Formats: structure tokens, C-alpha cells, sequence
């Protein structure tokens, strides 16, 4: 990664119907790779861009950060569509937040 | 000239020595000051056993349930009014006594433990309703398991009654 | 802090350090459409290097650039290895916040 | 923390569940809507009922 | 008229003569008060090491649980309740004691550490629930290292266990 | 509480209920919305009435 | 300090301090003639007894 100026991040997505083993196999993971799981909530009330960044900025070495139900944190489909992606929470994180958070400049 | 005028100066004034032994006096006072809280501090770490149970635990509910059943016969209470529904099916007022903040004096296992009841300060805690209130458990010597013991205890009798 | 890119953010109405200074992107890391970062770096060098051009003829000696695309095709990367390439530092800014206002803004 | 921190031997009731969040309409709608007092949320009661740190 | 008339008033009255050497007194307290302080400045800063820890460090933590686990046989310890989930599948509760407020001493290393648990002062701080509560590491000598040997052996039993 | 801690031999008293909480139109909908001031919810006077605590 | 007075008699007790040697620091940013902006490092009399003549 460093040799070639790629940005050394990696993430993963596991979709599928409700259980069939998304949570089990990431906890067997974590135990199997002696890691830790960073547990973080988009739709909390006290999260903020600024905070995201930070919290990502300081996440323990060698741990696993965990975005459980991203789908449920901005409207989708119709509201995809439309011109804003509406953040159907509680808290002051946008959009363009947590993309430039997850994969941006300050990552 | 700072030297020896001085020295002249001074032993010409009678009341330079009635001076200079009180300076004597004040260097005792302060070293005496000193010497009590050395004493104090090394007669707690060595010959003291003390613990503190804040409000932000259960074991802090379990303790004070315990005090306030096994108390002896403390004269230093506070009240406590309840409903007691009684097992002919009608429910009548409860008067409890709980011990009244202050210093209080046990007997358990044959020592004197002082638990203390620790008021508001500041009116700022969480969990709770905000008083912020501790007890201090403090006995005279070095086993620890007295504490353990009584923390055991206490919550034998929480799942009691 | 040579050889490295400090990023500051908003704290307040103030710009402070966000984290530790990031290592550099090589500029020749970012494959961009044929000649449009040479274009980019010289337009920005040359704004740069003349500020007497803008100061004689009462310009405001100000300059924005705008970068749109489709989602990855290089616009943060290229971001940040021309901060690296001109040495300078960059000053996030989220519009969308809360406690920003137009004086704190301004 | 509350479901990680119930007494021993005992049973955590939630009674009246369908009360919390929209159903039926909304269900089949994208955003199960949170209609309650709080800040509480879907995703939320899902992860600690059974998640990763139940 | 100030200059002679007082010398000659002040040489009058005996009891200027007690009083005069009364301001020898008072200044040799002022200077004894003086004396004191600078002498506790330069001792500090020549001869005794200071690390504190605030309570927005995760460096904080750390050293709690270390501190906690190296106590020796303290007799100033505060409660904690958790829930320890044993082997065999169950969970039963677990009575965990860390050192309550005061001025506790380590015999690490051969030297005697003074560690010292700061209390809450203001209910005032950020990313915890503001406690603002701290530890200060102090002891006598000029070497650093037993501080970073402290806080080295602290991470890696955070990593332990 | 305050249905736990009433004075012995006393009459709650619960005057005009159907104003706390929408009816018919919205009783056939999915939701009992509480068009009141506070924080009281159907399900929570449900329990209070007569529930597990009651 | 609710009157513009105030402002005006803090900067000229900046401007005419004499050699008062017990001053603050105030950060500012200054536009040079050449174009460009470099650091300004003025010094205003931190808070205590001044005297002047
Ligand atoms: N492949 C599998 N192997 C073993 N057990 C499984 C598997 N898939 C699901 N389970 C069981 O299903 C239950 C919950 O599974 P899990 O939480 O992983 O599912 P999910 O629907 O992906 O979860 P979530 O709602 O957190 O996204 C557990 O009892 C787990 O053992
Ligand atoms: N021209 C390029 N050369 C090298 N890497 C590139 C290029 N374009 C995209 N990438 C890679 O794509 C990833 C993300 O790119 P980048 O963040 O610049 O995309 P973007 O869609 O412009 O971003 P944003 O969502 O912030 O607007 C990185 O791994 C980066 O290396
Ligand atoms: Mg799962
Ligand atoms: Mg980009």
C-alpha cells in the first residue's frame, strides 16, 4: 500500500436477510484475528461529523470498527433518488459526513 | 557589612535574644505541625483499614439495606416511610428507621468499625437522584476480609427477606 | 512537519490541528485525465507567484477552483497530493454543521 | 448497558412492544419510524435483543 | 523635623526599645515564612519527579487498571461492583476493589512512589462523565524512566489478561 | 409511582380519559397517538392500570 | 467595556505603553503592501498596575 500511495484502509460490507449470520460471523472474526469491535451507533443523538472523524481518527489499533445497520441511518430508495439523502436520525451527522469520514481527506 | 554589623546590632538589643529564642519557638510550632500529619498519614496506611462505597453501585444499595437492618441499637436514625401490604390483604404504613448521616459505631467480629454516613455535597451524581452519598467503612487494623465479609453478608441478606 | 501534511478543522472560531500530520501522496499517484493536473498545478503555481499582477489592477487577490465527477474518480486524492506537492496545508470545512454560522463563518 | 447489567435470575419484560416504532404501512414504507418519546431507535433495540454486544 | 524629633520620642519610651526588637521579630517571620518557600521550590524541582495523569487520556485508564492491580495490601480501597461471567456459563457478581482517594505508596522499582488519587473538584470535563478526576505520580530522585516503566508495564497489562 | 404510593382508602380518580389520547378514527389506525402535553404513553397507562407493577 | 470608548482607549494605551514590561501577546494576521500575509505579534499590558508619565 505504502509504495504505490493507496490509503491504507479496507472495509467490508455483509448483506442478506435477517438470520443468516452477519453479526456471528463478524464476532468469530474478531476473536479469530485477536481483535477488538469497535461498536458505533450512526443514529445516536450526540454524533456529529467533527465527532465521527475524531472517533474514527482514534479507534484502538489492531480492532474491527462495526457499522451495524447502515440502512437505517439516511432515507434511501425514493429519497436516493431525490435530491437530498435525508439523515433519518436523531443526531447532527449528514451524509456527506460520513462518506468523507469512511473515505475522504482526513481519514 | 551585612555580617558583622548585624551581629553587633542584634547582640546589643537584649530583646533580640528573648527574639531569636522565639524563633526557636515558631521553628518547634511548625515542625510540630509537621510531625502530627506524618504521624497521621503513616499510622492510617499501616494500622487502618478504610472503604468507600459510592451511590453509583448496586453493592452501595446492599450495604445500606445491611446498616439499616443490623445497626444494633444506633440512636442516631432517620426515618423512612413505606406501605407494608400485609398478608391479610390490606396495606398499612411502614415506619423504617434508617441511620442518620453522622458517625456510627459497630461491633461486628469483635472490632469497632466506624461507617459514616456521607451527605450531599454538591448535588451531582448519575443513576441516581443527583445527592451524591457514600459510606466510609474505617476499622482498626490490617486484615481486609472484615470488609469482605461484611460485603458477602450484606448481600446474602439483600436476597434475604 | 516537512515531509508531511498537517490537516486543520474548526474548533470554535479558530483552526486547529486535527490529528498528527498525515505522510504525503506522491503527485504521479493520482492518474488524472491526460495533462489535467499539469494544468491544475500550473494555474495554481502561476496565481502563486503573482500577486503584483493582482495588486496593480485592484484584483482581489483571491482564487477557487471546482472539482465535479462521478463518485471515484479522484477528486480527494488529487486534493490531497497537490496540498502535498505545494507543501501547503488543508483546512477542512463541513458547511452542514451546526455551530457554524455566517460570522463564524466569515 | 441496561440489558448488560440486569440482575441475576430474572426476566426483562417488554411489554406492549408493537407500540414502540410504526408497523404494518411503515413496515412495508423504508423507515421503520421510531414513534415514541425518546432516542430510541429500530436498529437499536435489534442490536441489543441480539447483536454483537448482547 | 521627622528625623530628629522621632529618634529622640522613640528613644523616650523604654517599651519602643521591646517594640523595635518586636520588628526584628516580625521580619525575621517574614523572612523565616520566605525561607520556606523557596526552599520547597528548589527541593521540588531539583530533587523530586511529577507525572500527572488527566482524566481525557486513555493513558488514564491505563494506569487506573494497573494501579488497581498493583496496590500491594492498601488499606484506603473503594468498592466495584461488575458482573464476572464464569466458565462454566453463568455470571455471578464480582467484588473488585480500587484504591479510594487519599495518598497510597508503592515500593516499585526499590524507590517509594507517593501515586495520589485527585477527587472530583468542579464536576467539570469532556468525553467522560466529568469527574475530572486525575493521579499524580510523585517521588524522590531525578531519573524519569520510573514513571515510563510505569506507564510501559501499565499498557502491556492492559493488553494482559 | 403515583398509582403505588396513593393514601390508603382513596379513590383515583380519572376524569374525562378520552381526551388523552386519540380515538375512533385513529382507534382503527395502527397507532394511539397521545395528543397531551407530557410524556405518558398508551401502552404505559395500559400497565399502569393494570399491569405486572400494578 | 459596553462603550466604544473602551475600545478606543485599549488601543491607545497599546500604542503609548512606554517600556511597560508586563504585557500580553495578541495574534493577528497582517496584510503586507508586497500581497501576501505574514504573522503579527503585537503586545497589549497584560491585566495590573501601569504607570506612565
Ligand atoms: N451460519 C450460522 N452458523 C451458526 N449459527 C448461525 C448462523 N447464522 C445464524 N446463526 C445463529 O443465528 C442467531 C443470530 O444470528 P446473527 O445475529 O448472526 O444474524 P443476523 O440476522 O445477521 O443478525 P443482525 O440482526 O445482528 O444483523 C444466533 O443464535 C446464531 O448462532
Ligand atoms: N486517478 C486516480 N489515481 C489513483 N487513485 C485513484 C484515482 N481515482 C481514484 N483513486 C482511488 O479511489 C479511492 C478514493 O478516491 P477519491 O476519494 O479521490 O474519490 P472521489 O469519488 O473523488 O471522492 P469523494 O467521495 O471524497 O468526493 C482511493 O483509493 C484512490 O486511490
Ligand atoms: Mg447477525
Ligand atoms: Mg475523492
Amino acid at each position: 500500500y505504502i509504495d504505490r500511495g493507496i490509503p491504507y484502509r479496507r472495509g467490508y460490507l455483509l448483506y442478506g436477510p435477517p438470520g443468516c449470520g452477519k453479526s456471528s460471523f463478524i464476532t468469530a472474526l474478531a476473536g479469530e484475528l485477536e481483535h477488538s469491535i469497535c461498536l458505533l451507533s450512526l443514529t445516536d443523538s450526540s454524533l456529529s461529523d467533527d465527532r465521527l472523524n475524531h472517533l474514527l481518527s482514534v479507534a484502538p489499533q489492531q480492532s474491527l470498527v462495526l457499522l451495524e445497520d447502515v440502512d437505517a441511518a439516511f432515507l434511501s430508495r425514493d429519497l436516493a433518488v431525490e435530491n437530498p439523502i435525508k439523515y433519518q436520525g436523531l443526531g447532527r451527522l449528514t451524509f456527506s459526513g460520513l462518506l468523507n469520514a469512511l473515505d475522504g481527506v482526513a481519514s | 557589612m551585612p555580617f558583622s554589623d548585624f551581629v553587633l546590632a542584634l547582640k546589643d538589643n537584649p530583646y533580640f535574644g528573648a527574639g531569636f529564642g522565639l524563633v526557636g519557638v515558631g521553628t518547634a510550632l511548625a515542625m510540630a505541625r509537621k510531625g502530627a500529619q506524618l504521624g497521621l498519614v503513616a499510622f492510617r496506611r499501616h494500622y487502618m483499614i478504610t472503604l468507600e462505597v459510592p451511590a453509583r453501585d448496586r453493592s452501595y444499595a446492599w450495604l445500606l439495606s445491611w446498616l439499616t437492618r443490623h445497626s444494633t441499637r444506633t440512636q442516631h436514625l432517620s426515618v423512612e416511610t413505606s406501605y407494608l401490604q400485609h398478608e391479610s390483604g390490606r396495606i398499612s404504613t411502614k415506619f423504617e428507621f434508617i441511620p442518620s448521616p453522622g458517625n456510627h459505631f459497630i461491633w461486628y467480629q469483635g472490632k469497632w468499625i466506624r461507617v459514616e454516613r456521607n451527605r450531599d455535597m454538591q448535588m451531582v451524581d448519575l443513576q441516581t437522584g443527583t445527592p451524591w452519598e457514600s459510606v466510609t467503612f474505617t476499622a482498626l487494623g490490617t486484615d481486609r476480609k472484615v470488609f469482605f465479609n461484611i460485603l458477602e453478608e450484606a448481600r446474602a441478606l439483600a436476597l434475604q427477606q | 512537519e516537512e515531509g508531511k501534511t498537517v490537516m486543520y478543522t474548526a474548533v470554535g472560531s479558530e483552526w486547529r490541528t486535527f490529528g498528527y500530520p498525515r505522510r504525503r501522496r506522491p503527485l504521479d499517484s493520482v492518474v488524472l485525465q491526460q495533462g489535467l493536473a499539469d494544468r491544475i498545478v500550473k494555474d495554481i503555481r502561476e496565481f502563486i507567484d503573482n500577486p503584483k499582477w493582482y495588486i496593480d489592477r485592484g484584483i482581489p487577490y483571491r482564487r477557487g477552483y471546482l472539482l465535479y465527477g462521478p463518485p471515484g474518480c479522484g477528486k480527494s486524492s488529487f486534493i490531497t497530493a497537490l496540498a502535498g506537492e505545494l507543501e501547503h496545508s488543508i483546512c477542512l470545512l463541513s458547511l452542514t454543521d451546526s455551530s457554524l454560522s455566517d460570522d463564524r463563518l466569515n
